[PDB]
């Protein structure tokens, strides 16, 4: 775990960072699934 | 008269050889030099009674001092001539005006309203704020607080709401009961200077309790205001608006009293009976069946460390219908008032907004601008995660909506009164950016009526 001082204020801040982290993980994998779609049509054509 | 002082521990003192003493009874210390100091009973026993002196116990000689028991608690000299007069936390005059002959003397505690006698609040209140009147509508007789923080402009907003509060077509003027609880002399002067400069003092009765005043003085300050607001509304039939700030200093005053009685605190170092203490004050409001008057309470509290799970805002949310939440992020960008509507809710806004109330498009545009902001805010974040190239033609409008809604809708100014008509029309202009296909909550019958 990342080093931090235990506080009520730090708890809510790390709570907001994880919620944005979890959604950002959702969006980057959507870009990963998307790139796999335009790559696959182009790759088969190149092959 | 008693000259029997046994123990004196700080501002607290004990007086033996007592009888018939009551709790929260007013006492009066006669010092050896003739100086007179007052006190309240924090604890009574058969052979002794502890009291806290307001002015303190500095320089008091136990052997040559005396104490007088008045036999009555803190009562308010209520009268109708109080309009325009400013008192302190104990009802003493502060403006050095003419004396007020009390019509009655009522104890500041009050009485519990019968829940079946309580009436439904039905009248809309135009606070002049677009973020409130449209998305978090206040109703005449509602408990709607303002959750602020240390450093957030809650004083400017408190001076704006009481200045811009009015009822539509009622032909009767709103009554304002402002109660400053433990605020600084600067913030107190800001409130007093704003009520006098705008003529709102001609409609208001102000109670002013400073921060350096005793803790027992802070506890009675809300009880002083609500007892007068109870009298103006329920005894005279007036419509009363009650405003209180800061509410947190009232809780800290309970802690100094609770620790003075050696009571073990509850959650987070606060007294256990706080839920009863806050509800006793917050529920002295609402319209009454058979009476034309009404009491509207708007508490203002600053959350410690901006925590919502803190006992002060956690219990207030359980007692009051909704909450108005201010955020530090909106204030550092220049949004005045910095009122975030996403975490703010109004538990009685459905009756306040509609045909006859405000306009037919009030409920629909509220739900439309509400979802348009959450989608516009996530689109702006999508431009930060996936870049602007991932944003489509529709997403570029949603990101432009949120940015304008932050800067043009909510950001109106602490001295800007917007009518309900000017508020709704602005929402349509901000919603006119998105195509109709985006606006799904609003039916096309009213969408083809107001959309420019």
């Amino acid at each position: 775990r990342l080093n931090v001082n235990p506080t009520r204020m730090e708890l809510t801040r790390l709570k907001k960072q994880l919620t944005t982290a979890t959604r950002g993980h959702k969006l980057l994998k959507d870009k990963q699934d998307e790139l796999m779609r335009q790559f696959i049509l182009l790759i088969r054509k190149n092959n | 008269e008693y000259r029997t002082i046994k123990e004196v521990v700080g501002p607290l003192m004990a007086v033996e050889k007592v009888s018939g003493v009551k709790y929260e009874e007013l006492i009066e210390v006669r010092m050896q030099n003739g100086e007179i100091r007052r006190g309240q009973v924090l604890e009574v026993q058969e052979d002794k009674a502890m009291v806290q002196i307001f002015e303190g116990t500095s320089g008091i000689n136990l052997k040559n001092s005396s104490v007088r028991f008045l036999g009555h608690p803190l009562q308010l000299g209520v009268s109708e001539d109080m309009i325009g007069r400013v008192f302190d936390g104990l009802g003493r005059p502060k403006d050095n005006g003419p004396e007020i002959l009390p019509e009655k003397y009522l104890d500041i505690n009050g009485e519990v309203i019968n829940p079946i006698a309580r009436d439904y609040p039905d009248e809309f209140i135009q606070t002049g704020i677009s973020a409130i009147d449209h998305l978090n509508t206040l109703v005449r007789g509602q408990k709607l607080p303002v959750f602020s923080g240390s450093g957030l402009p809650h004083k400017e907003l408190a001076a704006q709401i009481a200045r811009q509060a009015t009822v539509l077509d009622s032909s009767d003027d709103f009554a304002v009961v402002f109660a400053a609880i433990g605020i600084t002399f600067e913030e107190a002067e800001f409130f007093m200077e704003d009520f006098r400069q705008t003529g709102a003092i001609d409609r208001s009765v102000m109670f002013m309790n400073l921060a350096n005043d005793p803790a027992i003085e802070r506890i009675a300050t809300p009880r002083m205001a609500l007892t007068a607001a109870e009298y103006l509304a329920y005894e005279k039939g007036m419509h009363v608006l009650v405003i209180m700030t800061d509410m947190t200093n009232y809780a800290e005053a309970l802690r100094e009293i609770s620790a003075a009685r050696r009571e073990v605190p509850g959650r987070r170092g606060y007294p256990g009976y706080l839920y009863t203490n806050l509800a006793t004050l917050f529920e002295r409001a609402g319209r009454i069946r058979g009476l034309k008057g009404s009491v509207t309470q708007i508490p203002i509290l600053t959350m410690p460390e901006d925590d919502k799970t803190h006992p002060i805002p956690d219990l207030t949310g359980y007692i009051t219908e909704g909450q108005i939440i201010l955020t530090r992020e909106l204030y550092k960008s220049g949004i005045q008032p910095p009122i975030d509507v996403l975490p703010s809710l109004s538990r009685l806004k459905d009756k306040g907004t509609g045909a006859g109330k405000t306009r037919e498009d009030h409920a629909a545009t509220m739900n439309q601008l509400f979802a348009a902001y959450a989608q516009g805010k996530q689109a702006k974040e999508l431009a930060v995660v996936l870049g602007e190239s991932a944003l489509s033609d529709i997403d570029k409008i949603y990101a432009k909506f949120a940015e304008r809604f932050e800067n043009e809708y909510v950001n109106q100014g602490f001295y800007t009164n917007r009518t309900i008509t000017e508020t709704l029309d602005l929402g349509w202009e901000l919603l006119a950016m998105l195509p109709r296909t985006e606006l799904k909550r609003i039916k096309d019958d009213l969408l083809d009526k107001y959309l420019p």
